[PDB]
């Protein structure tokens, strides 16, 4: 509409009774699903649910923009994130640990952070 | 819990029955007041026995007990 | 005192008119 | 609180008190609640101020632990 | 001195004497003489007198109350400095017998066990060793047994 | 023997080691009252 | 730059109302703006200097416009001991009849001055209005030319250069020899030609004053070398002040103690300190090595400053470049100065007035001793905090290896662990001393009570020469070399001032000023201790190692580690100022209790009550509330009214703050979640859209949110009641 | 957003990624620890801060570390 | 809000402008009817009580000694 | 007594400084 939406799609062999993120009883088709959904937080804490309690492994989580557009965001690779998976380039490394961090003082009126070696 | 509060009451009356002036209040309830804590002669806190009537010196209680035995009939 | 009229003009000015200017100034430019 | 304190100003203003042989009704506070209770500063003033003279004179008097815990409960 | 005054020879102190009698008499006046009010009152009429002849010797303000002297002048020695000295002898008991004990529970095989389950045998046993603590202190610090090391205390970093 | 290690118990021994030490200074007080100096 | 803040990027594209809150908070913080540089910060606060110096001369410009324009200071002058000065006109279209007549002073609807202006103004040689309005014109002025001087250093070839900013010698010569040195030389000026003159009936202004020669004898005697004239023939001590009748010809002496009429410094006296004074700072300007080669190098005295025995290891090396290179550093050292100085102004104006009759006007000191406490109490937290902030951004710890700063951090825990000890030390016995007169007294054995001599306290009175406790020491011993040395100067004006109990100098002090002194100790130590740690644990703790990576203020480190609300420097400030407040308290309502009981003629009640907590609940608070809450009640209202309604209003504003600092963030997120849900589903309103998205106020703005009512609160109650209860007394 | 970074002393064990209720953070293959994996935070724009992952991280000091950054609807938790 | 509106006016000398019995009246006047009703419940709409259930509603004030035990408490 | 005039002159001079304030606080 004028902001950004989640929907969630699933499958379910049974019409399980699951409780809404935003609260409240719902009853799931025995088939496939679909929710919409205002934050991503939403989305994956109803996919914590499916997969912890109704063991549902198919869910996919979409951001649909107001332009338009949907961007598939979870599974991002199919896998789940904690299950180490090849394709994926780190992120946010830092070398040593945070005791190699410099002092506030040696990086003031620049770019650069503390953790920025 | 039902033991404790059992204590506790058991407690109320036998303060009644041996440090109060319920048995005079009886007689003068508008005169005397209700008291059945005594404290003891210890760095001056004696002083918190009041001129309270009745014949002892003590705290004035206010949990209405001597209204609720009067009530019950207890003399 | 001798402008005795004065804090009837200024007491309105910096006590209603000025600071609905300054609201309407500030609201302007803090939202644009 | 607020209810207690209704209650406590509310009974001393307007209903406890003693009636004399002639039979005029002069209540603890006067009947002050009516025209004192309209304002907060009627509340700081005619209850808390005005009726905290007892526990803060108390100090010597058979009342002195009630003085005591006062400050106590403040601290 | 015409601030402080020996107690005895104070009027104010007197006066306090005599109005604390008269409310304690005020009050033992609506009691018939044998009567335990009577008596309680009495009592405490009593212990009026035998604390004001005691305070007799101390210094008095002119509000006619005790002032006490912690300056170290020998005169008043009983006031503070004997006070103080049976304080630091008690407190420095319970301070290294606790620290006696907590030293024998680290030797233990479940340390943190003998901390809110007291082995009372050797608590005991420290407890009544405290009576020469300040040389059983002397002999540690002398020993190096005292105080850690600078090397062996954790520190956050600065 | 369990029971006398729940008598060995913090709120226990601190309790009764507390309750002797009040019962000393309030027997100190009671037949040595009103001491303001040594 | 394109949406406020501009200096702000990432709070302009915040797209909730924090963006305004968060916008308006970091306004002043020029180091954490975007693209700032070190020569632009620098020329940016010089700037701002400008503006804030122009602000003190038309605030100061004000006070006299307003007394010349709607006082009655002409009427003050002739009957000041009966006369209440006026702050300024009343005009409140609010105000019923019966509050026009309540606060109606003579023809004036009008608020009563209690910041001691005309006893000031009086005693430096203002008589009439058109002075004062004169003053006020001359200020805005003054005021009008800083704006000019503010706005030509913002401007391109007026910006001066980092270098400039950085030259140390030169600020502290010119700082002390003109700023401080000169001004005290001009302002002697003033006394010696205007101020002294107007206090012996003698008119000399502008119109005059180039023939009007202070001393009969001019300036021969100064070039002659003959100064002892200038001190001959004092204002006798039956001097009448403002006319000749007792007056002397003296410009420079050393009387010592009170101008018996104005119970006042002589103003003699403050002409010859103010000389004094002057030459020792124009000598001490002369220091430092400028652009003549001779003076001090500041690096080459502190680098000079290690002792050999390696106890302070490199001692003060490095300290000059750490000190030069932060404007925290600066501003944190310039406002424990500061501080000192404010507390010194309170205790010494109080003791030895310099203002003429101001020690009868009784709301006026207890007014000024309470402001400049809480001013004081203001500028030492923030010296810390400055401290805090200097440790996390400008500290580097490989540039003061070893040195003076680093060895604290060193032993931060040595530090911290004694300021705990002394903080619990006097806090048991402080309270328990006072428990224990409480009980005793409540018990009614009041001769039970531990009641201290503040014997040391006592001695110092009699080393300057106070004979009451007995002790014959120094100046209080008649054959002392200290007296005889004396004996022909400030010493007979001084015994007999210090040996009158009527006046606030060395005030008589029992066992209830020992009590309380070892209160005011607990909270100097304990706001202390929370601003100490603040600062020494600013950088990191064993709880949050890498804590100067997330700066001076953040929320916490989240509910991990055991929990870490409060974890900031930032938070130690938050935490510092309740203790401030608290102390600032205690210091202000010993101040105001000693001197209402002195003033009333029954010191007595002070030092019966002082001694128990019950004794400061009921004769001091409770008993002088009484005029304060009446100043309106249903029999109507009288000119305490404003007090009373202040006094309640500052009230409310203090609890008010109790829900920013007991009711945290979550609760009122998830409220306003369902008021923006409610707002979008009403018919009408929801055709009316909010522009910034609403959120809960931020874990750290509620903190200053809610410590700016308890503060603001704090404050307004106690001046209310400090200024009613002390006008409705006398 | 909020930033997040990795140190070296990640042990691979999978809880910041586990306890992350907003997919900021994965798994990826890594030669560095026995676990043959550390931890990566490639979707900070959904990272609301809520320091979870932190929470969850054995490490001592933290092998991962949450510097709360400019907010945004996202980061600040807005369902309006 | 009406105790502050009340504090205002008070202290700006507008007694005439607060909310009191004596200016801008605000009668709990259903609480009033209902007062009303209870007093002359007794013999009415309870025929067989002879009194009302609280004397707090209306009728007569009950003195024990010279003190007041209850009266009509005003609204 | 401060005449009508003293006032008015004040108020000018007040401007003038109102003047100057605008140009600082622009320019900062
Ligand atoms: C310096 C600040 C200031 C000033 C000068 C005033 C002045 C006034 N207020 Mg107060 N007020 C203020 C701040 C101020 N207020 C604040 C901050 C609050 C919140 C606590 C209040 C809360 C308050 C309340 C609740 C009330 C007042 C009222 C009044 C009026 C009482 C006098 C009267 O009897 O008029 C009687 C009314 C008149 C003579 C009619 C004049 C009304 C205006 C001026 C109409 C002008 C119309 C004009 C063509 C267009 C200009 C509109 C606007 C831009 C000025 C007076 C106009 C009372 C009032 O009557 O307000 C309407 C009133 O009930 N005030
Ligand atoms: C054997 C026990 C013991 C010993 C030798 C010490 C010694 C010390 N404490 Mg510690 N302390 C203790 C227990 C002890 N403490 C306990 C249980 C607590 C939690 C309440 C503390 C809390 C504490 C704080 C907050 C501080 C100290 C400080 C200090 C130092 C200064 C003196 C002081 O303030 O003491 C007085 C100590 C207190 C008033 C705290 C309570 C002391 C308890 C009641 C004694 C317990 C005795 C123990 C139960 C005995 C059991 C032995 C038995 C089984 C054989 C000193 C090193 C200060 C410091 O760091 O100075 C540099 C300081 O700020 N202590
Ligand atoms: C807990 C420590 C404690 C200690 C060391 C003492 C010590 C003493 N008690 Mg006390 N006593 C105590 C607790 C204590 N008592 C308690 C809790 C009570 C209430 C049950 C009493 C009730 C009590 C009575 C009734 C008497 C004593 C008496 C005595 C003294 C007997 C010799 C001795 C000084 C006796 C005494 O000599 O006083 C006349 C005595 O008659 N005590
Ligand atoms: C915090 C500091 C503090 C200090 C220094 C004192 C000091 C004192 N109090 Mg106070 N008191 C306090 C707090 C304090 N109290 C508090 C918080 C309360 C409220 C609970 C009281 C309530 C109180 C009352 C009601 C009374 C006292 C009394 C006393 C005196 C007791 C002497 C005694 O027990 O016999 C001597 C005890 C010893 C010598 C201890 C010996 C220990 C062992 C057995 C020695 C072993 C040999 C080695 C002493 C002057 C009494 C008094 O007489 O006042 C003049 C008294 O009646 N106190
Ligand atoms: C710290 C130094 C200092 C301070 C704070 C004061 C303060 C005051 N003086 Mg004093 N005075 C001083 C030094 C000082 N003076 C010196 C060195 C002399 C020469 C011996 C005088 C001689 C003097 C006379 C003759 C008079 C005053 C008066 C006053 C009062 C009003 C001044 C005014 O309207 O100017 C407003 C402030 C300014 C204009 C500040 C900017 C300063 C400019 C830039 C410098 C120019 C100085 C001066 C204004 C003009 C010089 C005149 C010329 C013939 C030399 C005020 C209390 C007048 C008064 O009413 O006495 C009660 C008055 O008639 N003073
Ligand atoms: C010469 C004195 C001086 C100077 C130049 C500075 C300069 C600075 N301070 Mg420091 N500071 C000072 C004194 C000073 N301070 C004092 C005295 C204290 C103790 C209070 C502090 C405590 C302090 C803290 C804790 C912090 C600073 C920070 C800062 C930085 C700016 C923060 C900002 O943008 O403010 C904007 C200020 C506000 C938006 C506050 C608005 C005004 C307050 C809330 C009062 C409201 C009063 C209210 C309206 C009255 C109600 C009236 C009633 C009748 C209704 C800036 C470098 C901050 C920083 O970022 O450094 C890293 C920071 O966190 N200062
Ligand atoms: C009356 C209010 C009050 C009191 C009594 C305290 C007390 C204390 N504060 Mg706190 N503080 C307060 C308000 C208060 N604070 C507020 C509003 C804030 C703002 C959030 C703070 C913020 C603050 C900070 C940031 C710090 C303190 C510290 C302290 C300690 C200072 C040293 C001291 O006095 O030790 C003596 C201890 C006391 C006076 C506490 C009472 C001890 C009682 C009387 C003993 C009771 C024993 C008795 C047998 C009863 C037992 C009861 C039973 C049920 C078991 C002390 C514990 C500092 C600290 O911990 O220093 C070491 C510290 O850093 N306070
Ligand atoms: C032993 C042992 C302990 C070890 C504690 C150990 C390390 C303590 C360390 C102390 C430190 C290093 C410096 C101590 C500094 C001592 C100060 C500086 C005292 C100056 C004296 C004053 C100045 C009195 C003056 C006066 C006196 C003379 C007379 C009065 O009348 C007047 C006044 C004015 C009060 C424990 C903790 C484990 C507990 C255990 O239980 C026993
Ligand atoms: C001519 C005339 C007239 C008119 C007049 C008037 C009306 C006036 C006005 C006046 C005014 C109306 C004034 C104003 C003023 C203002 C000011 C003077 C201000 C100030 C400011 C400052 C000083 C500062 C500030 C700041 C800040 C706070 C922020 C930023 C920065 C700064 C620093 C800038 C009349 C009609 C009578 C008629 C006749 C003629
Ligand atoms: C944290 C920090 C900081 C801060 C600080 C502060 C805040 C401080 C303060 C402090 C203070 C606040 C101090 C004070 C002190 C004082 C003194 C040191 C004094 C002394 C005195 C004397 C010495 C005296 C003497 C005498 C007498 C007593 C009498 C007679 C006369 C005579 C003079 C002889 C800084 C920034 C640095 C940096 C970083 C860190
Ligand atoms: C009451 C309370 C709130 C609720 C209060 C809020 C959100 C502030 C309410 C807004 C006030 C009333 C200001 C309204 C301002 C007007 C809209 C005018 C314009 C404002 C300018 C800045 C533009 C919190 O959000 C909170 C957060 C964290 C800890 C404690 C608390 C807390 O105690
Ligand atoms: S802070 Fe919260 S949202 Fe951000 S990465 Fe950690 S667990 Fe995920
Ligand atoms: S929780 Fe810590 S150690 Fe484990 S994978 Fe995440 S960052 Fe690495």
């Amino acid at each position: 509409e004028t902001e950004e939406k989640y929907a969630m799609t699933w499958s379910s062999n049974r019409e399980h009774v699951f409780e809404m993120p935003t609260g409240g009883a719902a009853t799931m088709n025995a088939g496939d699903n679909l929710l919409y959904l205002a934050r991503k937080e939403q989305a994956l804490a109803l996919a914590t649910q499916l997969r912890t309690q109704f063991k549902i492994q198919d869910y996919k989580i979409y951001r649909i923009f107001p332009s338009g557009e949907v961007q598939y965001l979870h599974p991002k690779d199919g896998v789940l994130p904690y299950l180490v998976n090849e394709g994926r380039e780190q992120v946010g490394r830092i070398k040593a640990t945070i005791g190699k961090n410099v002092n506030p003082a040696q990086v003031k009126f620049t770019s650069k952070a503390t953790y920025d070696r | 819990q039902l033991a404790i509060i059992f204590i506790w009451l058991s407690g109320m009356y036998f303060h009644g029955a041996r440090f109060s002036n319920y048995v005079a209040w009886l007689s003068n309830p508008t005169g005397i007041k209700p008291s059945a804590q005594v404290v003891w002669p210890i760095v001056g806190q004696q002083i918190l026995n009041a001129d309270v009537g009745g014949g002892i010196q003590g705290i004035q209680i206010t949990s209405g007990l001597f209204q609720l035995w009067r009530a019950s009939g207890i003399v | 005192m001798s402008a005795s009229y004065l804090p009837s003009i200024l007491v309105p000015t910096v006590g209603l008119i000025l600071p609905f200017a300054t609201m309407a100034i500030l609201f302007v430019a803090i939202e644009k | 609180s607020v209810v207690i304190f209704h209650f406590s100003w509310k009974m001393q203003s307007d209903v406890w008190g003693t009636v004399s042989s002639n039979g005029t009704v002069s209540h603890i506070t006067g009947g002050n609640f009516a025209q004192s209770a309209i304002t907060i500063n009627g509340w700081l003033r005619d209850f808390l101020w005005a009726q905290a003279s007892q526990v803060i004179q108390s100090y010597g008097s058979s009342l002195s632990a009630y003085g005591l815990m006062f400050l106590g409960a403040h601290f | 001195a015409d601030v402080l005054t020996t107690c005895q020879q104070n009027e104010a102190f007197h006066k306090r004497e005599a109005n604390e009698i008269r409310q304690l008499q005020n009050r033992q006046s609506k009691y018939d003489a044998n009567s335990g009010g009577y008596l309680a009152l009495q009592a405490q009429i009593d212990q009026v007198h035998k604390r004001f002849d005691k305070y007799g010797e101390l210094l008095c303000g002119q509000d006619g109350l005790p002032h006490l002297i912690t300056d170290g002048d020998w005169r008043h020695a009983r006031e503070f400095t004997i006070p103080a000295i049976l304080f630091l002898y008690i407190t420095g008991w319970i301070g290294w017998v606790g620290r006696s004990y907590l030293q024998y529970t680290k030797q233990t095989k479940n340390p943190t066990e003998q901390e809110i389950i007291l082995d009372l045998p050797m608590a005991f046993k420290y407890m009544l060793s405290g009576f020469l603590w300040p040389l059983s202190a002397w002999q540690e610090y002398r020993s190096g047994k005292l105080l850690a090391k600078e090397d062996e205390i954790s520190v956050s970093p600065r | 023997m369990n029971l006398k290690k729940y008598l060995s118990t913090a709120p226990v021994v601190a309790t009764l080691w507390l309750f002797l030490t009040a019962g000393i200074l309030i027997e100190l007080n009671r037949f040595y009252p009103d001491s303001l100096f040594y | 730059t394109t949406k406020f803040p501009k200096f702000s990027q990432a709070l302009a594209s915040d797209p909730t109302t924090r963006r305004i809150w968060y916008g308006i908070a970091t306004a002043h913080d020029f180091e954490t703006h975007d693209g700032m540089t070190e020569e632009n910060l620098y020329q940016k606060i010089f700037a701002s200097h400008f503006g804030h110096l122009a602000l003190i001369f038309l605030w100061t410009s004000g006070n006299l416009f307003h007394v010349a324009w709607q006082g009655n200071f002409e009427q003050w002058i002739a009957n000041p001991l009966k006369t209440k000065p006026l702050a300024h006109a009343i005009w409140d279209p609010h105000f019923g009849q019966a509050a026009l007549k309540a606060f109606t002073r003579g023809e004036t609807v009008a608020n009563i001055s209690y910041s001691g202006l005309y006893h000031w103004w009086y005693t430096i040689g203002l008589r009439n209005n058109v002075e004062l309005y004169s003053g006020a014109l001359g200020l805005l002025v003054l005021s009008a030319v800083f704006l000019l001087a503010g706005w030509l250093h913002i401007q391109p070839k007026f910006k001066p250069s980092l270098s400039w900013f950085k030259n140390n010698e030169s600020r502290l010569n010119h700082h002390l020899a003109g700023l401080f040195g000169v001004s005290s030389l001009a302002w002697t000026g003033h006394l010696v030609h205007v101020a002294i003159p107007a206090s012996r009936g003698q008119h000399v202004g502008w119109d005059n004053f180039i023939s009007v020669a202070p001393h009969p004898a001019g300036l021969q005697p100064f070039f002659t070398g003959n100064w002892s004239v200038y001190a001959q023939s004092p204002d006798s001590m039956q001097h009448v002040f403002g006319t000749n009748q007792g007056a002397g010809t003296a410009i420079l002496t050393f009387l010592g103690g009170f101008h018996p009429q104005t119970q006042s410094l002589w103003l003699t006296d403050m002409a010859h300190h103010h000389l004094a004074i002057a030459v020792i700072f124009i000598v001490a300007g002369h220091m430092y090595r400028t652009n003549f080669g001779i003076g001090h190098n500041l690096k080459t005295i502190l680098e000079a400053h290690r002792p050999p025995s390696g106890r302070l290891g490199k001692g003060h090396i490095g300290i000059y470049q750490t000190l030069t290179n932060s404007l925290h550093f600066q501003l944190g050292l310039a406002l424990a100065c500061l501080s000192v100085v404010t507390s010194l102004v309170a205790q010494h104006m109080y003791a030895m007035p310099p203002y003429a009759y101001m020690a009868y006007d009784y709301v006026t000191q207890a007014a000024l001793y309470t402001h400049h406490q809480y001013i004081a109490g203001l500028l030492i937290v923030g010296a810390f905090a400055h401290g805090a902030i200097f440790f996390i951004r400008d500290y580097d710890p490989e540039q003061n290896q070893d040195n003076v700063l680093a060895r604290m951090l060193t032993h931060k825990e040595a530090i911290i662990s004694h300021l705990s000890w002394v903080s619990l030390f006097l806090g048991f016995h402080t309270l328990g001393l006072y428990v224990h007169n409480d009980v005793v007294v409540a018990f009614g054995n009041p001769e039970k009570q531990i009641l201290i001599e503040p014997i040391f306290a006592q001695w110092i009175q009699a080393t300057s020469g106070k004979a009451l406790y007995g002790f014959h020491v120094l100046l209080s011993s008649s054959t002392s070399n200290a007296t005889t040395a004396a004996q022909q100067l400030w010493l007979p004006g001084w015994l007999e001032a210090i040996n009158n109990e009527s006046n606030s100098l060395f005030l008589t002090i029992g066992p209830g000023d020992f009590l309380v002194h070892h209160a005011i100790a607990l909270g100097l130590h304990t706001t202390t201790l929370i601003l100490v740690k603040g600062a020494l644990d600013a950088r990191g703790s064993k709880l949050m190692p890498d804590k100067k990576d997330f700066g001076y203020s953040f929320p916490c480190d989240g509910p991990g580690r055991g929990g870490t609300c409060d974890i900031s420097a930032w938070d130690a400030f938050y935490l510092a100022m309740f203790w401030m407040l608290n102390t600032i308290g205690w210091i202000t309502f010993y101040w105001h209790w000693k001197h209402l009981s002195l003033w009333q003629g029954n010191v007595a009640q002070f030092n019966e009550s002082s001694t128990y907590l019950m004794g400061w609940l009921r004769d001091y608070l409770w008993l002088n509330s009484s005029p304060l809450i009446n100043g309106y009640n249903p029999y109507g209202m009288n000119s305490l009214s404003v007090w009373a309604w202040m006094f309640l209003f500052a009230h409310l504003v203090w609890a008010t703050g109790f829900m920013f600092l007991i009711s945290w963030r979550g609760y009122w997120q998830e409220l306003i979640e369902t008021l923006a849900w409610a707002h979008e589903r009403t018919p009408l309103a929801n055709l009316i859209k909010w522009k910034d998205k609403p959120v809960a106020l931020s874990i750290v703005q509620a903190r200053l949110v809610g410590l700016v009512h308890f503060t603001v609160g704090y404050i307004l109650t106690y001046a209310a009641f400090v200024i009613a209860s002390t006008a409705g007394k006398f | 957003a909020h930033t997040v970074k990795i140190y070296d002393n990640c042990i691979g064990c999978t809880q910041c990624v586990r306890a992350c209720p907003l997919d900021v953070l994965e798994m990826v293959p890594w030669d560095g620890c026995k676990a043959g994996q550390m931890a990566s935070a490639p979707r900070t724009e959904d990272c609301v801060g809520c320091k979870r992952c932190e929470t969850a991280c054995p490490t001592d000091f933290l092998s991962i570390r949450v510097y709360l950054g400019g907010e945004t609807t996202r980061s600040m938790g807005l369902a309006y | 809000g009406l105790y502050i509106h009340n504090d205002t006016m008070r202290a700006l000398g507008r007694a005439q402008d607060m909310f009191s019995d004596t200016a801008i009246q605000l009668q709990p006047v259903l609480a009033q009817w209902i007062q009303q009703i209870h007093t002359l419940a007794p013999g009415n709409t309870a025929v067989n009580a002879l009194a009302t259930a609280s004397y707090a509603f209306g009728a007569d004030t009950v003195t024990v000694g010279s003190k007041i035990a209850m009266m009509p408490i005003k609204l | 007594m401060i005449t009508d005039n003293q006032v008015f002159v004040a108020l000018i001079m007040a401007l003038v400084c109102g003047y100057l304030a605008v140009k600082l606080a622009a320019q900062l």
